[PDB]
């Protein structure tokens, strides 16, 4: 059982990190800088827990002159297609050892937004705690206000609740 | 053909401010010329400001695609900020889950002429307001009617407030049908402040029976905490000029007032209510 490092920046595009090494030890902080008419967006001191992901939201420096925005190169995660036009897909793909997870390409939508995830590179130790998980999907189910699962006015939603027998657990009815 | 959303009156013979398409499902905008956002789930805000020397005439926004709502129901754009007259303003425009696009062209008119009379009274105003609608009556007495296919808002008992394509609308109190309309009078905003005051002739033919009052208003909120207008005192025969004082929750940007005369007024109406 290796130690915990951390994914390395495949590239940072339009700026710089700080500092750069082979591998990222737990607990350890990257600064990131953008150039010089490129604005940031996420967190720039940015230190990644035992999870595995650095903690907060992508740091990405965009200059903000097109149809839809930089869309971010998330680390490990190495992005193709500078075209940030409409109907413009770029692609996400991860580097060794890394899988991806999100969109495989993402097309730049007519409302202004790309269609899919934001991709990430994971590994097979790393599992998504609880919280975020609840947070997460009651943000995707419901609407914040409080908050509330809103529908069609003079209309009904259905759930499909799917569930698998397979022989890795299948103890005593399904317990829990 | 897309869903037009307008605040105050178009002008063939001017020009435009800026005219930019904004993606409205965009983390942010795109800042064209300078302009910040504020882009969410529920609102769209465009902090605009111009650095010429004209003010703000009209505002259009024109989203797609077009969904089948009725405009009068609800209001959606609005100046936070300033409005109307001024060289900027705060516009705060709420979204969809349909709206996905957007289309904001804004015009500006020179500071110098910076008036709007010449575009909210129209050819005759004596069967038409400024909302363009005719004039309905009733026969039980000979005197006006009421509307009910705009948004309309109540407080108190007998009070009056229309708002459509940005204009606030109240009329104190009733008018006849023998009534002849005389003039009309307008206030910019240098003259605007946070309580003011009119002065009009109520001599020999000049005799106050009817007026109306159209406006433009920030907003704190979606829904508006209306002005406090009341009148002062009575427009009776004997003192020469009446008056009228503005109480104000918040402050106007534009006004524009009407006059209607008829000597053989007694000076007060009011139907055989309670
Ligand atoms: C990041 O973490 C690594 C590993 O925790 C740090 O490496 C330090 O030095 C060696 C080189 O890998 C580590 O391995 C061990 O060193 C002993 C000597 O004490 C040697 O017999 C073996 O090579 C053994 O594998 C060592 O564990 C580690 N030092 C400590 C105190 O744990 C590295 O310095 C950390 N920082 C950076 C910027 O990489
Ligand atoms: C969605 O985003 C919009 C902005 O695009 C949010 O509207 C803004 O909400 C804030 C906080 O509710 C308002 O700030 C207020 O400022 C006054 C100034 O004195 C202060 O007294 C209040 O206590 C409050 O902090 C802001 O005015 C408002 N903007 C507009 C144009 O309405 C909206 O709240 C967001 N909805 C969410 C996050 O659910
Ligand atoms: C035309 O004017 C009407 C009278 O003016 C108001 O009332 C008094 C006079 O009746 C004005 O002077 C006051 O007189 C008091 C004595 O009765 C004094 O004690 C007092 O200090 C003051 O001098 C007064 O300034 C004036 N305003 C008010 C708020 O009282 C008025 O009744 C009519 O409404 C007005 N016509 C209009 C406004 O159309
Ligand atoms: C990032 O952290 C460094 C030291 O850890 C600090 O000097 C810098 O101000 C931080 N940047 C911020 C808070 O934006
Ligand atoms: C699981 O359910 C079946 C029938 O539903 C029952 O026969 C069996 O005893 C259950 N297993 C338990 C209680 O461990």
């Amino acid at each position: 059982c290796r130690a915990i490092h951390c994914p390395r920046p495949h590239d940072f595009e339009n700026g710089e990190y700080w500092p750069r090494s082979p591998y990222y030890n737990v607990s350890d902080e990257i600064s990131f800088h953008c150039y010089d008419g490129y604005t940031l967006r996420g967190s720039a001191n940015r230190t990644c827990q035992v999870n595995g992901r650095w903690s907060g939201q992508t740091a990405i420096c965009d200059n903000g002159a097109g149809y839809c925005s930089n869309p971010g190169i998330p680390i490990g995660t190495r992005k193709v297609g500078s075209q940030y036009r409409l109907e413009d897909s770029v692609t996400y793909h991860c580097s060794r050892g890394l899988t991806l997870r999100g969109s495989q390409r993402r097309t730049c939508q007519e409302g202004g937004s790309w269609s899919g995830t934001e991709p990430s590179c994971q590994d097979s130790f790393m599992y998504d705690t609880p919280q975020e998980v609840a947070e997460a999907f009651l943000s995707s189910l419901t609407e914040t206000i409080k908050r509330k699962i809103v529908l069609d006015p003079s209309g009904s939603m259905n759930i499909y609740l799917v569930l698998d027998g397979s022989d890795s657990i299948g103890a005593s009815n399904f317990t829990g | 053909d897309g869903d037009e959303y307008f605040i105050g009156k178009y002008k063939e013979k001017d020009e435009t401010l800026f005219f930019a398409s904004y993606g409205l499902k965009r983390d942010p905008c795109q800042i064209v010329l300078g302009y910040k956002c504020s882009n969410n789930q529920t609102h769209f805000v465009l902090n605009f400001k111009t650095n010429k020397k004209s003010c703000i005439s009209a505002i259009k926004l024109t989203s797609y695609p077009k969904i089948n709502q009725n405009s009068d129901l609800t209001r959606n754009l609005y100046c936070q900020t300033g409005g109307i007259g001024t060289d900027n303003c705060k516009l705060v425009f709420k979204k969809r889950k349909r709206q996905i696009a957007a289309n904001i062209e804004i015009y500006g008119i020179p500071a110098k002429k910076c008036s709007f009379k010449d575009r909210y009274i129209g050819a005759d105003p004596l069967h038409v307001d400024s909302y363009g609608l005719s004039y309905q009556f009733d026969q039980e007495h000979g005197w006006n009617l009421e509307r009910n296919n705009i948004f309309k808002d109540t407080r108190f008992s007998t009070e009056v407030f229309y708002h459509k394509n940005g204009l606030f609308n109240t009329q104190i109190t009733y008018l006849a049908e023998e009534d002849s309309f005389s003039e009309a009078r307008e206030i910019t905003a240098k003259d605007i402040k946070k309580k003011f005051s009119i002065i009009l002739p109520n001599e020999e033919y000049k005799r106050i029976s009817f007026l109306d009052v159209y406006w433009f208003q920030e907003t704190m909120r979606k829904k508006p905490k209306y002005p406090y207008i009341h009148y002062n005192g009575e427009c009776s025969n004997e003192n020469k000029t009446c008056e009228l004082v503005f109480d104000t929750d918040e402050l106007m940007t534009y006004a524009l007032v009407k006059v209607f005369t008829n000597p053989e007024s007694d000076g007060s109406r009011l139907k055989e209510e309670d």
